[PDB]
C-alpha cells in the first residue's frame, strides 16, 4: 500500500504506531524485572572472588559520603575487610567451593549488597572479567579446533599451555565461564526489558517535542534528541518511589531538547547561560511592552531586570544571527546579496608597485653611503636579509664596542639627514 | 617591512595609530550643502554642533 512516501517524518510514524502503551501495570513489571537483571548480574559478580579482590586493592590504593546501608567509610569497610580475610582461609580450608565457604560467600556478597558503588568501578569490574575471558577464549580455540578437527574424541604438547593458563588463571575455567555467561543472561534480559519501555513512550516524546517545534532546528532532530533524553530517564526511574512513570520523564525530556537546541541552531555557538538571559530578555519585553503600550527602552528594561545598562545594550547586539549570502537584494531575483561584496584582502596594484619603487630607491641610496655604514644599516634594520640582528650580535661580529654602533648609526642618520641625499625619500613623505 | 623602518628612523615620523573614515563628496558631484541633521544616542554626550 506504500505510496512511495519518502518523507523520513511518515516512516517514523508509522513504524512507532505499531507498539501499543500499556499503563499503572506494565511499568510496575518493566521496572521489576530491569532490578531483578541487575541483581543478578551484581550477584553474580559478587561471586567471583578475585573480583573482589582487585575492588578492595583499588579502594585501598585510592584511600564517598553516605552510603544507603539498609572515616565512616573506612570503619564500615574494616570489618568487611576482616569478614572477607576470614572466608578465603575457609575456602582453603577443606573445599575448594565446600557448601561452608559458599555460605560465607553468600553472606558476604549479601553484606556487599548493601553499599553503593560508583557506577564506574561496576564497569571497571565487569571489564576485568571481560578481559580475562577474552583472553582464555583466545588462547584455547586453536586448542578447541585441533582436537575437534585432527583427534575427534600433539596433545600433552597443546596440554602445556593450557595447564599454563590454568596456573596464571589460578582458578576453575568451568565457573569462571558460568559467572560470564550469567554476566550476559543478565545484561540480556536488562537491555530487553527497556526496549519495551523506550518503545511504549515515544508518543510521550512526541508530544513534548512537538510543543517546541515552532521554527527551531527541525521536527526530526528534536525527536531523536529526546528520545536521548528518553533512554536516560528509563535508566533513573525507580518504581519504588510510587509515582507515574510520565511524572519523572517529562523533565529530562525537556532538558535534554532544550540543551541541545542551545547547543546547535546556530552558526555561531552562543554559550547556554547567554541563551538563557537572552529568553529572560524577551520574556520580560513581551509583558512590559503591552503593559506600557509600546516598545520598551534600554533603560526601563534594565530597571526591570535588575541589571546594569551596559550589560543590557551588550545582549542586544550579541543577539543577532548571520544573513544569507543568497539573499535577493535586488527586486528581481537576479542579482544576490553576494555578488555585492567586495574583498579586503588584497593589497593594491598601485601599492605594490610603490613597494618596488621603495625598496630600488633605498637601496640605491644606500649603495653611494660607505661600505660599513651602509653594512651596518642592513645589518641592524633586517633589510634585504631574512632578519634583523641586534646590537649585541653586530658588536660581537664586526666590533665588541656597543656605544661604537650607537656613533655609527648616530653618524649615518646625521649623513642621511643631509638635505642633498633625502632628496627623493621626501616623495614618501605623506606615508 | 624593513623600509619603513628605516624611512621612519632617518625622517622621525611618529605614526600615530588612527584611521581616515571621513565621509567625501562623491567624485564628480558639485554642489552646495543646505542643511545638516545630527543623530545621537540616548547615553552619549551632545557636541557642539548639536
Amino acid at each position: 500500500e506504500i505510496g512511495r512516501t519518502t518523507d523520513p517524518v511518515r516512516m517514523y510514524m508509522r513504524e512507532m504506531g505499531t507498539v501499543e502503551l500499556l499503563t499503572r501495570e506494565g511499568e510496575i513489571d518493566i521496572a521489576k524485572r530491569i532490578e531483578d537483571g541487575i541483581n543478578q548480574v551484581q550477584c553474580s559478580v559478587a561471586e567471583y572472588p578475585e573480583a573482589i579482590t582487585y575492588l578492595l586493592e583499588q579502594y585501598d590504593r585510592v584511600e564517598f559520603v553516605d552510603p544507603n546501608a539498609e572515616e565512616l567509610a573506612r570503619e564500615k569497610f574494616a570489618e568487611l575487610r576482616a569478614q572477607y580475610v576470614v572466608t578465603r582461609d575457609t575456602i582453603k580450608a577443606k573445599g575448594r567451593s565446600h557448601a561452608t565457604a559458599q555460605e560465607e560467600i553468600l553472606k558476604l556478597s549479601e553484606v556487599f549488597k548493601q553499599f553503593r558503588l560508583v557506577p564506574k568501578q561496576f564497569d571497571y569490574l565487569v571489564n576485568s572479567m571481560r578481559v580475562m575471558m577474552d583472553r582464555v577464549r583466545t588462547q584455547e580455540r586453536l586448542i578447541m579446533k585441533l582436537c575437534v578437527e585432527q583427534c575427534k574424541m600433539e596433545v600433552h604438547r597443546a596440554l602445556q599451555k593450557l595447564q599454563q593458563i590454568e596456573e596464571e588463571t589460578g582458578l576453575t575455567i568451568e565457573q569462571v565461564k558460568d559467572i560470564n555467561r550469567r554476566m550476559s543472561i543478565g545484561e540480556a534480559k536488562a537491555r530487553r526489558a527497556k526496549k519495551e519501555m523506550v518503545e511504549a513512550n515515544l508518543r510521550l516524546v512526541i508530544s513534548i517535542a512537538k510543543k517546541y517545534t515552532n521554527r527551531g532546528l527541525q521536527f526530526l532532530d528534536l525527536i531523536q534528541e529526546g528520545n536521548i533524553g528518553l533512554m536516560k530517564a528509563v535508566d533513573k526511574f525507580e518504581y519504588r518511589r510510587g509515582y507515574k512513570f510520565s511524572t519523572y520523564a517529562t523533565w529530562w525530556i525537556r532538558q535534554a531538547i532544550t540543551r541541545s537546541i542551545a547547543d546547535q541552531a546556530r552558526t555561531i555557538r552562543i554559550p547556554v547561560h547567554m541563551i538563557e538571559t537572552i529568553n529572560k530578555l524577551n520574556r520580560i519585553s513581551r509583558q512590559m511592552l503591552q503593559e506600557m503600550g509600546r516598545e520598551p527602552t534600554p533603560e526601563e528594561l534594565a530597571e526591570r531586570m535588575l541589571m546594569p545598562e551596559d550589560k543590557i545594550r551588550k545582549v542586544l547586539k550579541i543577539a543577532k544571527e548571520p544573513i544569507s549570502m543568497e539573499t535577493p537584494i535586488g527586486d528581481d531575483e537576479d542579482s544576490h546579496l553576494g555578488d555585492f561584496i567586495e574583498d579586503t584582502t588584497l593589497e593594491l596594484p598601485l601599492d605594490s608597485a610603490t613597494t618596488e619603487s621603495l625598496r630600488a630607491a633605498t637601496h640605491d641610496v644606500l649603495a653611494g653611503l660607505t661600505a660599513r655604514e651602509a653594512k651596518v644599516l642592513r645589518m641592524r634594520f633586517g633589510i634585504d636579509m631574512n632578519t634583523d640582528y641586534t646590537l649585541e650580535e653586530v658588536g660581537k661580529q664586526f666590533d665588541v664596542t656597543r656605544e661604537r654602533i650607537r656613533q655609527i648609526e648616530a653618524k649615518a642618520l646625521r649623513k642621511l639627514r643631509h638635505p642633498s641625499r633625502s632628496e627623493v625619500l621626501r616623495s614618501f613623505l605623506d606615508d | 617591512t624593513p623600509e619603513e623602518k628605516l624611512l621612519r628612523a632617518i625622517f622621525g615620523e611618529k605614526a600615530s595609530d588612527v584611521k581616515d573614515s571621513s565621509l567625501r563628496v562623491p567624485n564628480g558631484v558639485s554642489g552646495t550643502v543646505i542643511d545638516v541633521q545630527v543623530f545621537t544616542r540616548d547615553g552619549v554626550e551632545k557636541d557642539k554642533r548639536a
